[PDB]
């Protein structure tokens, strides 16, 4: 939820969100954007 | 037929040798020979 407000910060000042206990539905987020480049290393793009 | 009986102890030793032979086979399936997991189905759904 905090991702969807305000002016997102520039690259060198990237904010962070650490989730150590929760249940995540990522496609429930990526549906809200128009994904353009999904590139992943050390785990498959579908495996995340 | 008790603990002082040597022949009975030998019978039990033979049974225990059989059991140990089976147990060594059954025990190496949990070994992870320098991998990320011992289950093949787990590493399959996590890497490329």
């Amino acid at each position: 939820s905090p991702l969807l407000s305000g002016t997102p910060p520039q690259v060198y000042n990237f904010k962070r969100l650490v989730f150590t206990n929760c249940n995540y539905n990522l496609t429930k987020l990526l549906s809200l954007f128009s994904v353009n480049d999904f590139t992943c290393s050390q785990i498959s793009p579908a495996a995340i | 037929f008790t603990t002082t009986n040597e022949a009975f102890q030998k019978v039990q030793d033979a049974v225990n040798n059989n059991a140990q032979a089976l147990s060594k086979l059954a025990s190496e399936l949990s070994n992870t020979f320098g991998a990320i997991s011992a289950s093949i189905g787990d590493i399959i759904q996590r890497l490329d």
